[PDB]
RNA sequence: GUAGCCAAAUGCCUCGUCAUCUAACUAGUGACGCGCAUGAAUGGAUUAACGAGAUUCCCACUGUCCCUAUCUACUAUCUAG
RNA sequence: CAGAUCUUGGUGGAAGUAGCAAAUAUUCAAAUGAGAACUUUGAAGACUGAAGUGGGGAAAGGUUCCAUGUGAACAGCAGUUGGACAUGGGUUAGUCGAUCCUAAGAGAUAGGGAAGCUCCGUAUGAAAGUUGCACGAUUUUUCGUGCCUCCUAUCGAAAGGGAAUCCGGUUAAUAUUCCGGAACCAGAAGGUGGAAUCAACACGGCAACGUAAAUGAAGUUGGAGACGUCGGCGGGAGCCCUGGGAAGAGUUCUCUUUUCUUUUUAACAAACCAUUGAACUACCCUGAAAUCGGUUUAUCCGGAGCUAGGGUAUGGUGUUUGGAAGAGUUCAGCGCCUCAUGCUGAAUCCGGUGCGCUCUCGACGGCCCUUGAAAAUCCAACGGAAGAAUGGCCUUGUUUUCACAUCUGGUCGUACUCAUAACCGCAGCAGGUCUCCAAGGUGAACAGCCUCUAGUUGAUAGAACAAUGUAGAUAAGGGAAGUCGGCAAAAUGGAUCCGUAACUUCGGGAUAAGGAUUGGCUCUAAGGGUUGGACAACCAACUUAGAACUGGUACGGACAAGGGGAAUCUGACUGUCUAAUUAAAACAUAGCAUUGCGAUGGCCAGAAAGUGGUGUUGACGCAAUGUGAUU
């Protein structure tokens, strides 16, 4: 497992071919993570904001999949 | 309170048979079982261990970029830094006698 | 205060083995345990390692040094150096 | 031991198979002294001896 | 129990079974106050409370067995600290 | 009656106990440098080898015909230090460590590890705190005449090599064992030849002294040189007993 | 047969003789010594410490004894197998 | 055949006898059943008491493992039950072992012995070659000679060396192997991306040294693998203990803001890091120290450059995170034949402690006539082989020791027991058999004693209390009169404070001897840390000494736990042996002495040998004897 601190980066990582699925897990402290599964890692970014987590989620590739927990 | 077993076969308290107890996200307690610490490679001529250089198992090194084998310096990772100094003066000045002495032996 | 008027070192021995046995080893295990002076650095950190060799500590002269069993150097060493300093003065000139 | 070799495992198959009774239409021939046998090995009582 | 013994109780001569030396090892005592009076040394000094010529001598006071508390050395040090003022007035007067 | 201690020492569990030796001390082989000139090493190391009371010295020289280093292992005589520079050959200057021809150095020498055979790589005066004197040379056919640690004068060729000095490990059987522990461990790096069980202590099937209604030898224990094996036991070809009283 | 040592784990005679301890000792210890047959690394003498070694005694202690008694458990005993 | 302690087989009296008594212990109800002291369930009473009657392994066994049945034989009583019997089922790996490596050793080959079976030998008296170069070879690459160079059989470790896996779940029965999730290692090809190179293979830092990469052939050199033992000191992890909150439970005449349980976080990845715990540990720079300083529990360090100031490296079983709450745990409800046993809510939080325990790491100290494997394998350097981009730019090689990606990882073992019933001892035998984990109280303590988790309640039973036993207690007065002899037993015993003879090798003797004290309660004094403005309100603490009071004139209240002294013989001491009648004064030992021998040798071996040991040796040595520390 790897975390990834850059929204920056966790979207280039995302548009990458390994990139097969995303997961969003809410944690009770208001807090998301998002998580992608490469074939190596798995890649999760601790976003602390829900106007931030909708943001991203709206800035995936269109074509990815994203899975809620 | 929990008592732990050796997770292989070895039933012996060797020095490949080292181990250290963890707690699990089960609360159970067990072993785990753990190799021999790493070793910093030394220095050719005083044997001091060499700056800059992990101490990892001989095969571990093989996994290592070049650079964290070694220091950018001439014997880096061969040769502390000392012993590298003492031997290019070293070098120099017997180098230089030499030339004396050829000059005086005409 | 003194511990011990006469077996010194030696006291770890008790009451074994026999006073002149324990008095000789007295006297060479204060020789052989002794901190000696090395020549090519000047400081007084030349302690045994195996009857024989003597090592030197610091940062320099980590050197080691081949002396006799108990002491650095023997009387006959000593002798026989200056005996063959003196064959080898004579028929250099 | 659980440790064991191929060699000492194959043997350890062949003597257990030996150690099953013997089916009655067997002994039910014409001509046939198979009624009961002496080869009942068991564990505890008569040992392989690899 | 145990409150009660914090406070003193089931303490006395009747119901020790280890020598002092089991019960508190009296390297351990030793050890204690040397860290207790060697720390009270060092932060004299860096405090300016007494300069490292009057540090050096109770350092080896110290170890050896001069002072039987921090209370001991603390009084040494007026007294010291006394008497140095003192030469100090005697001197510039 | 059996076959006797003595007999059985031929093999097996009487052989040396090597696993920590590492490697014997030899001069070096005669080369042509050594013949002709002299070829300079370097102690790398001084180091104790178990079962032996004198340390060894492991010597680097240069390879004269080939691009590598030759290491050495040699008895390191008394002054010897790591670090030293050595000086091998015919050539080689008369200072302590030095390995010279015993026909290049002058009467009155003190030298050991010495040859007894030019090349046979040191035979003589090694064991710790010993040496070898020379004690005259003769040119025409060169021999050259030497004194032994036993008092021994014995006539070696004025080539064989000998190290300049005394055999480091000084006076080390001064000190008293005390212990049998101390004598164990003593020969624990060496070979099984302690205890020893005394042969008046044994029966009869097991020793010639063994037996009797009182521990005693029976007959002379100064035996015959020509004795076989099994009855060659206690003072073989004495030439006299007894505590001496002046000797040479 | 020197220095030593001894009726000694070595003395037959022998329960040697004298002294000591005991009410009383063929014991023990100390002396003595023409020692059947002690004695010098076939090691003589001495010896602190150590000893599940041998030997004599004293204090403590006590059913070893005077002189036996009492109590518990398991047997023995009777029953089924 | 009457005989032979005759042979083989069968069968008697002894006899319903000896006996089936070690390891504290059983009881009530129910179910099942023809039948229950022995099966199963519930309840009670107990035990092992963490150096276990607990949880695993190595060796050995080999199916004993699991389910369903059975109950002739076996389970020295019983049997509805069993390790017995019958029918079936059961062991899943690139990461755990083996496999690879070498060790003591074994052992082909050369060669030599031997009538021969075979013996010696292991680069050995051998033409004992896998590896290093591109000269041909189109053309973008491993087949032909070449000149070359100190290579090497193999076997030998399920505890030595060694590439790599963790958590949760799952079965009647396997699991680091299956499932879910999350990783890692090795090899191959080169699939993208990045980096350096306009002529060549990067920059930064005074330096220690740093980085996402940063060309490096032969040869050489260095390193890792790789190493004893004891002692204390410092840190970490788990455990232990403690203060609150929460959830559930136990108790509740009275008392108890109570007592008990749960309150978890892996491999792997990243960044920090002496902060918060453990460093001035090592090194570098500035600077130049006597009024010498620094400094550890332990006295080592400095003009060969101290103290100080600032840096660099080593880095997790530390911190902050990812993994990861979605898991696990605890609790509360809903459907209610319920089904795929689904669905819905809460909590899982915040603090502290250490001469503690187990493991471990770090820096040290002591000791040795003792100085405490090897090899496979991996890495680094020194060196400089080789390369071909060029038209100021669309144009190659390298790097895959930089990132991401692809393929592949065979074969054998894997059930279960590991022992008062799975092994050996004729057996389900009070014997024997290597090792890992290890809670609370008392206490010095892994002692004894009690308890928690776990396990077990199994050792034929019932009744009775005769003699004589075995095991265990007590005894008036006397106190060794007993006896070969104090044999056996008694007495002593912990700790604190007093006190302690001869003799002595000066170390000891010594816990000599010989005295006193010891509970409970209520206080007093002294001895250390965090922390607010000469000081200080808490918090976090543990000792030691003393006083008063008090009661069974008692208190190491059980448990635990020396009797002591005066002499003689003898062996100096520690050590060793007659497995199963001798443990000693016997043996050994240090010490002392004597003997042989300088290698074409001494001692020992072999049938022989181009053979072996001492010998990786050399008189401060090897070999052969005697005596037995010292004096
Ligand atoms: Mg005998
Ligand atoms: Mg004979
Ligand atoms: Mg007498
Ligand atoms: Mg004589
Ligand atoms: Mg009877
Ligand atoms: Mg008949
Ligand atoms: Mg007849
Ligand atoms: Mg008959
Ligand atoms: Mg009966
Ligand atoms: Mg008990
Ligand atoms: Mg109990
Ligand atoms: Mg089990
Ligand atoms: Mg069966
Ligand atoms: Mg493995
Ligand atoms: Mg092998
Ligand atoms: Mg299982
Ligand atoms: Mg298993
Ligand atoms: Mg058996
Ligand atoms: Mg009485
Ligand atoms: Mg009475
Ligand atoms: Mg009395
Ligand atoms: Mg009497
Ligand atoms: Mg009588
Ligand atoms: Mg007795
Ligand atoms: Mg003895
Ligand atoms: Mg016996
Ligand atoms: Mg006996
Ligand atoms: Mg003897
Ligand atoms: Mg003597
Ligand atoms: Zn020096």
């Amino acid at each position: 497992p790897r975390q990834i601190s850059d929204i920056k980066q966790f979207l280039e990582i995302a548009r990458r071919k390994d990139a097969t699925s995303a997961r969003i897990k809410k944690n009770t402290n208001k807090d998301v993570k998002f998580k992608l599964r490469c074939s190596k890692y798995l890649y999760t970014l601790v976003v602390a904001d829900a106007k931030k987590a909708e943001k991203l989620r709206q800035s995936l590739p269109p074509d990815l999949t994203v899975t809620e927990v | 309170a929990q008592r732990v077993t050796y997770r292989r076969r070895l039933a012996y308290n060797t020095r490949s048979n080292k181990t250290r107890i963890i707690k699990t996200p089960g609360n159970n307690i067990r072993y785990l079982h753990i190799k021999k610490l790493g070793t910093i490679p030394r220095c050719g001529d005083t044997g001091v261990p060499l700056q800059g250089i992990p101490a990892l198992r001989p095969r571990e090194f093989a996994r290592l970029s070049h650079n964290q084998k070694k220091v950018q310096r001439a014997y880096g990772g061969c040769l502390s830094a000392n012993a590298v100094k003492d031997r290019i003066v070293r070098a120099f000045l017997i180098e230089e006698q030499k030339i004396v002495k050829q000059k005086l032996k005409q | 205060t003194k511990r011990t008027k006469k077996v010194g070192v030696t006291g770890k021995y008790g009451v074994r083995y026999g006073a002149s046995l324990r008095r000789d080893v007295r006297k060479i295990e204060v020789q052989q345990h002794s901190r000696y002076q090395c020549p090519f650095c000047g400081r007084n950190t030349v302690k045994r390692t195996a009857a024989g060799i003597w090592c030197c500590n610091g940062k320099g002269c980590k050197k080691v040094l081949a002396g006799g069993a108990w002491t650095v150097t023997t009387a006959a060493a000593t002798s026989a150096r200056s005996t063959i300093r003196r064959l080898r003065e004579m028929v250099e000139v | 031991p659980s440790h064991k070799s191929f060699r000492t495992k194959q043997k350890l198959a062949k003597a257990a198979r030996q150690n099953r009774p013997i089916p009655q239409w067997i002994r039910l021939r014409t001509g046939n002294t198979v009624h009961y046998n002496m080869k009942r090995r068991h564990w505890r009582r008569t040992k392989l001896n690899i | 129990t145990h409150a009660a013994k914090r406070l003193g109780r089931h303490t006395g001569y009747g119901k020790r079974k280890g020598t002092a030396e089991a019960r508190m090892p009296s390297t351990v005592v030793w050890m204690r106050r040397q860290r207790v009076l060697r720390r009270l040394l060092r932060k004299y000094r860096e405090s300016g409370k007494i300069d490292k010529h009057l540090y050096h001598t109770l350092y080896l006071e110290a170890k050896g067995n001069t002072f039987k508390h921090k209370r001991a050395l603390i009084e040494h040090i007026q007294r010291a600290k006394a008497e140095a003022n003192r030469t100090k007035l005697i001197q510039e007067q | 009656g059996r076959v006797i201690r003595a007999q059985r020492k031929s093999g097996g569990i009487f052989q040396a106990h090597t696993r920590l030796r590492k490697g014997a001390a030899q001069l070096r082989t005669l080369d042509f440098a050594e013949r002709h000139g002299y070829i300079r090493g370097v102690v790398q190391k001084i180091i104790h080898d178990p079962g032996r009371g004198a340390p060894l010295a492991k010597v680097a020289f240069r390879n004269p015909y080939h691009y590598r280093t030759d290491v050495e292992t040699f008895v390191a005589t008394e002054g010897m230090y790591t670090g030293q520079f050595v000086y091998c050959g015919k050539n080689a200057a008369l200072t302590v460590g030095n390995v010279l021809p015993v026909g290049e150095m002058p009467e009155g020498t003190i030298i050991s590890n010495v040859e007894e055979k030019a090349g046979d790589r040191g035979a003589l005066g090694r064991s710790s705190g010993n040496y070898v004197i020379i004690v005259g040379h003769d040119v025409d056919t060169g021999k050259t005449r030497v004194k032994l640690p036993s008092g021994a004068k014995k006539v070696v060729p004025s080539s064989a090599r000998g190290v300049v000095g005394i055999v480091a490990g000084g006076g080390r059987i001064d000190k008293p064992l005390l212990k049998a522990g101390r004598a164990f461990h003593k020969y624990r790096v060496k070979r099984n030849c302690w205890p020893r069980t005394r042969g008046v202590a044994m029966n009869p099937v097991d020793h010639p002294h063994g037996g009797g209604n009182h521990q005693h030898v029976g007959h002379s224990t100064t035996v015959p040189r020509q004795s076989a094996p099994g009855q060659k036991v206690g003072l073989i070809a004495a030439r006299r007993t007894g505590l001496l009283r002046g000797a040479a």
